[PDB]
């Protein structure tokens, strides 16, 4: 057995268990739960107090409620990293056990918002830094103990990167001669001419 | 098998080239697959070795790593566990020529053995150890807040082989707590010991 | 019905107020609904929005610029006649918000320019040396300065240095040559 | 694309030359596997600045270009990775420099001049208790 | 404590930065190297603006007049 | 096995039949208030002018009735041999039938703040990955050099840390063989009889 | 691939039959390739006897010409149409360009390596340990028989500071989960080989 959402694998063990969890709820309600999972995966927060008050209904306890949210999480966004669609799924988690009802619900849930979870994805994927920002500053040097008359430009940066979302961007303070400035400059627009090639 | 319950696919490589080698080859490569187990650096004189048989890096690299996984997983067995008899039928499984059994049965079973295993018990640690341990016992005379003092206490130095060291002082109410804390656990130890050998050794 | 519309000039001086500490000295949590709310309830925040915005536009173009009246009051002109432009008694405000506010905001621009240390302080003491543990008798006098220094946004650092009565002087010749470079450029067109 | 097909499948045939070869213990790697396997050590770019003879030089500095005193230019830095860094950057700058108003620059110096006048123009416990109760 | 090593300086304009067009205003950088105990120097860099350097100078003149008086 | 009490813990736990058991129900519900959330000593003078005795008589008698139930937790002493530790104490069966449901109650939630005690190991948290494959460089412009970076997050002393780090394909393969393997001891027969028996 | 102008009448030069005669031009072609690859900085490398009636501000003025034009030749993995297009741009006659390629196909593998080994890249593992406990008991808390496993990853690089072994504890279900993500990974380059 091997499924196109466990990205052409055999189905844990853990998810084949919990899946009969999600046949306890209501079919109504089992639908309503994965639209608040789905808003958490698209950043849009999520509302405990609502998932608690509706899973009343199948009289869950936490542990239920922790490894059902689980389920949803690894289901949904396992479709949309292999890009199956809303058909596949239903038909293959129902291969493992899901009733047709409940099958349906969370399908029909998963093909409104395919699109905007998979942009959301691309933007949560890896990163060892992000350049937040970029300041500078050009000044002209008129004399010198040093030389008693230079007469020549000077830069300075400032390079914003975040290490991490939600946190401040650390600073890279630099001074450069005119001349490492025109290197690194030209440099960089060669770099962008072989990035425009692949994409 | 002591391979496990699936051929690693290095050693299925490995032998298969076994076939094509000269026993000379096979047991000049042992001796660096033997003193790499030890710890000692062999990257320039594998290279010489490889210039001088004709074998391409390629199969350098295929052999070591066939004859590497195999002698690790045979070493990592008590004498109990794997034996002279069940280790050379389990080879000869992989189709390994008889007189490179041989050399590799005095490998694991050999005079080599013993150091081997030394290096071996070296890796279970994971925590530092107490490399160092000194201390001064002082009375306090006077102090600024007290005209007599007259109270003891232990300043120690612990070096750990992390190479960081610590000096600190301790309060003969925390040297009691300390000293009460060691001799408990050596009791729980030795308890311990005894479920083992009266359970775990039948 | 919109703030653009509204002549409240302290309001708008309130406004600009607000506009250059966000903008220019980076006070945080500056936001378009707590100026809506205090400066101008009655207006919708969608009316609110681009009335900011245009402020925004033309104080940072302003700034940049660092505008002399001629340029000012002309560019503020240009921007009444056109459509949705402000009005003259608005442009009136700006212009006397804009008379104070120009020097803060430049030396504003400048401390978020810089990112090497600047000179915070200098102090100084002169000392009689007299005596000390094997010198039993001492008299060259002695200068101890200390100099603070720091980076915009940190803690300042200390350095002390001392000197006696030549490098004092040594150090008063160079910095008369730093003068005497800057009289000859100031000169030269002459 | 044919052009990005050709590179995905120049891509994955190199994947699959890598999986191919075992891992090697770091003892025992030659230096082929020691660059695939990520033991061999890279070197910094790092660029040293070169003094070229000029062939317009005249006079007595081409006499210095024209002697043993100037070194042939890469042999100038030790180092094969910092002399490869120091001619890459060399000429990097070079064609910077050729491919790049006189009322204008110095009616900006002008300007600048002004306002370096105009600015200078203005000058036209118990041992605490102890000492504060006794000894203070 | 600390003794001077050597004194150095600059006189620049700052031109142009991303956020102000027209900055057009002077400084002095001052680069000072001061040896430490046991002889380990160190260099320490600031900028002044021109008033600042004014006084800078004003007072290691006050120094010098007190210092033959003393 | 039982309990040892020390005289001064049994001298503390005597003012317990000094009151009626109504009174104790009531120590015992703060006792583990204390331990769920930290001890307020602004009751102990209340309780104090309400029973009319001193404010460490109320202290020590609470005080020695929560380190009972923890002693008792951390053993996970058993109810027979929890009586035969309590009747060293001579109070009524009302008393000794009170402090046993009290135990039992909660010994679960007790062990669980109890474990978060041990030595602060640094600990596993998440993994992320990319595969990426190096195109060109400032020095050589045409290459293909496939790499996997990873990101890995840790815990320790409730403090998150993250290290970036690589790996080439067939240490990967490495990787994954060796903490297999791992995972395969705990099957191996000598591993169950720890298991089995070390309980 | 772009050349300065400089670079470009370094090579004009060589091309003369008068400035350079075959014989020269072969002894500082190979004088350029062995300034590059060698690792002596040998300064005498121009001295040789046949070289010596060129003039010296001549003579190193195209053999630095020459190096550069070998390095970005190298580095943009230049292929001999490309590098005799150039030459008989240069004036190159059908002799020299054979000479100049000859040499140039012969160190072109030395020169690639070269290239390639610059560079800065993160920490690389290189190895993993392990070791299984069963947890008996703590100071305040007895019976916890639960196991747990002590991984340690060796990691080999020196492009900045670093320490050599990364270790961390995980339970049975933190391996389980480590060890998914290992094979997810592993999974991902099986599938870029069907590319």
């Amino acid at each position: 057995m091997r499924f196109r959402f466990c990205g052409d694998l055999d189905c844990p063990d853990w998810v084949l268990a919990e899946i009969s969890t999600l046949a306890k709820m209501s079919s109504v309600k089992l639908r309503l739960l994965c639209s608040q999972v789905l808003k958490e995966l698209l950043g849009q927060g999520i509302d405990y107090e609502k998932i608690l008050k509706l899973t009343a209904d199948a009289k869950f306890e936490s542990g239920d409620v922790k490894a059902t949210v689980a389920v949803l999480s690894f289901i949904l966004s396992s479709a949309a990293k292999h890009s199956v669609d809303g058909e596949s799924l239903s038909s293959e988690l129902q291969q493992l056990g899901l009733p047709k009802e409940h099958a349906a619900s969370l399908c029909r849930c998963y093909e409104e918002k395919q699109s905007p979870l998979q942009k959301h994805l691309r933007v949560c994927s890896l990163r060892m830094n992000r350049l937040a920002g970029v300041g500078w500053r050009v000044d002209y040097t008129l004399s010198s103990s040093l030389l008693q008359s230079v007469e020549e430009p000077m830069v300075h940066l400032r390079l914003e990167v975040a290490a991490a979302p939600g946190t401040p961007a650390q600073p890279v303070a630099m001074s450069l001669s005119a001349d490492k400035f025109q290197v690194l400059l030209a440099e960089l627009k060669q770099a962008q001419t072989l990035m425009s090639s692949l994409g | 098998s002591f391979l496990g319950a699936q051929l690693p696919p290095e050693v299925a490589a490995m032998a298969r080239l076994l076939g094509d080698l000269d026993r000379s080859t096979f047991r000049k490569l042992l001796k660096f697959v033997v003193s790499s187990l030890q710890g000692e650096d062999c990257r320039e004189a594998v290279q010489r070795l490889g210039v001088s048989a004709n074998l391409p890096e390629e199969q350098l690299g295929a052999l070591l790593a066939g004859m590497h996984t195999l002698l690790q997983q045979a070493l990592r067995l008590p004498p109990t566990s794997l034996k002279p008899d069940t280790f050379r039928d389990q080879l000869q499984e992989l189709c390994i020529p008889q007189d490179l059994v041989g050399d590799l049965a005095s490998v694991v079973f050999g005079s080599q053995r013993p150091l081997l295993d030394s290096v071996a018990q070296q890796q279970g640690a994971w925590l530092p150890h107490v490399a160092d341990f000194r201390w001064r016992v002082d009375v306090a005379i006077s102090t600024s807040a007290l005209a007599r003092s007259l109270q003891p206490s232990v300043l120690m130095q612990l070096k750990l082989s992390d190479g960081s060291a610590y000096r600190f002082e301790v309060p003969t109410a925390k040297f009691q707590e300390l000293r009460y804390s060691v001799a408990l656990v050596l009791k729980e130890m030795a308890d311990l010991e005894k479920r083992c050998e009266r359970r775990l050794q039948d | 019905m919109a703030a653009g519309e509204l002549e409240g000039g302290k309001p708008l001086s309130g406004l600009l107020n607000a506009l250059a500490q966000d903008t220019f000295h980076g006070y945080p949590g500056i936001t378009e609904e707590l100026l809506r709310s205090q400066l101008y309830p009655e207006v919708p925040p969608e009316e609110f929005r681009p009335f900011l915005a245009k402020m925004r536009g033309i104080l940072k173009s302003i700034a940049s610029a660092d505008m002399d009246f001629n340029q000012l009051e002309a560019f503020l002109t240009a921007q009444t006649k056109k459509q949705g432009g402000i009005t003259s008694d608005q442009a009136a405000v700006i212009s006397k918000f804009w008379k104070s506010h120009k020097t803060k905001i430049r030396e504003s621009l400048m401390n978020q320019s810089r990112w090497n240390s600047g000179l915070r302080g200098l102090s100084w003491r002169v000392d009689g040396k007299s005596q000390s543990r094997h010198s039993a008798q001492i008299h060259t006098p002695v200068a101890i300065i200390e100099l603070e220094l720091g980076k915009y946004g940190q803690e300042s650092e200390f350095l002390c240095l001392e000197f006696d009565e030549v490098k004092v002087n040594q150090i008063l010749k160079t910095l008369s040559e730093v003068e005497e470079s800057i009289s000859t450029l100031i000169s030269q067109p002459n | 694309a044919g052009d990005s097909a050709i590179l995905l499948r120049a891509i994955g045939s190199q994947i699959r030359d890598q999986l191919a070869l075992p891992w090697v213990p770091p003892h025992l790697r030659t230096p082929k596997l020691q660059h695939l396997q990520g033991s061999a050590l890279q070197k910094p770019f790092h660029a040293s600045r070169l003094v070229v003879p000029e062939l317009s030089s005249r006079g007595e500095p081409r006499e210095f270009q024209a002697s043993p005193l100037l070194l042939p230019v890469p042999t100038q830095v030790p180092q094969p990775v910092g002399r490869v860094a120091s001619l890459l950057e060399h000429h990097a700058l070079q064609l910077c420099q050729q491919t790049g108003t006189r009322a204008q620059r110095q009616r900006l110096q002008k300007q600048l001049t002004e306002h370096l006048r105009q600015s200078w123009g203005l000058l036209g416990s118990r041992f605490t208790h102890s000492e504060k109760f006794t000894f203070h | 404590t600390n003794q001077l090593v050597d004194f150095q300086w600059k006189l620049g304009m700052a031109v142009s930065s991303d956020t102000c067009r027209s900055l057009k205003y002077p400084y002095v950088a001052v680069m000072l190297k001061v040896a430490d105990h046991s002889g380990q120097v160190k260099t320490k860099c600031f900028e002044m603006t021109i008033p600042q350097f004014q006084n800078f100078y004003r007072q290691f003149k006050e120094i010098a007049a007190v210092i033959e008086t003393v | 096995m039982l309990l040892e009490l020390s005289e001064e813990h049994k001298e503390h736990l005597a003012f317990l039949p000094q009151v009626d058991s109504a009174v104790v129900a009531e120590f015992g519900r703060i006792a583990v208030e204390f331990l769920r959330r930290g001890a307020n000593p602004k009751i102990y003078e209340g309780a104090a002018r309400k029973l009319n005795v001193s404010s460490d008589t109320v202290q020590h008698g609470v005080e020695g009735l929560t380190y009972l139930l923890t002693e008792s937790s951390k053993l996970m002493i058993s109810e027979l041999d929890f009586q035969d530790s309590v009747f060293v104490l001579g109070f009524s069966e009302e008393l000794n039938k009170l402090l046993l449901q009290l135990y039992l109650d909660n010994r679960k939630e007790i062990r669980t703040i109890l474990s978060e005690l041990a030595p602060s190991l640094p600990s596993y948290h998440n993994l992320e990955w990319r595969l990426d494959v190096q195109l060109a460089s400032r020095s050589l412009r045409q290459q293909i050099k496939p790499a996997v970076t990873i990101k890995l997050h840790l815990n320790q002393n409730g403090d998150h840390n993250t290290k970036v780090l690589q790996t080439d394909p067939a240490t990967l393969l490495h990787l994954v063989q060796q903490l297999e393997q791992a995972l395969e001891e705990m099957k191996t027969n000598h591993c169950r009889r720890v298991v089995r028996n070390i309980k | 691939m772009e050349l300065s102008e400089s670079v470009q009448k370094g090579f004009q030069m060589l091309a003369d039959p008068r400035s350079f005669d075959s014989n020269a031009f072969t002894l500082l072609l190979r004088a350029a390739f062995q300034s590059l690859l060698d690792a002596q900085a040998d300064e005498a490398v121009l001295d040789h006897p046949d070289l010596k009636h060129i003039d010296p501000v001549v003579l190193k003025h195209c053999h630095a010409a020459a190096a550069t034009y070998i390095l970005e030749a190298g580095k943009h993995r230049a292929d001999k149409s490309t590098l005799s297009t150039y030459l008989e741009d240069c004036k190159f006659d059908r002799e020299r360009i054979e000479l100049f390629c000859t040499e140039y196909q012969n160190n072109k593998n030395s020169l690639e390596i070269l290239l390639g080994s610059i560079g800065r890249s993160l920490p690389h593992i290189t190895d993993v340990s392990w070791r299984l406990e069963y947890q008996i008991k703590t100071n305040q808390l007895h019976r916890m028989y639960r196991p747990a496993y002590l991984v340690t990853l060796s990691v080999q690089n020196t492009d900045s500071p670093s320490y050599p072994e990364i270790s961390f504890s995980c339970s049975m279900e933190q391996l389980q989960d480590l060890v998914g993500k290992l094979k997810d990974a592993s999974k991902s380059l099986e599938r870029a080989t069907q590319l």
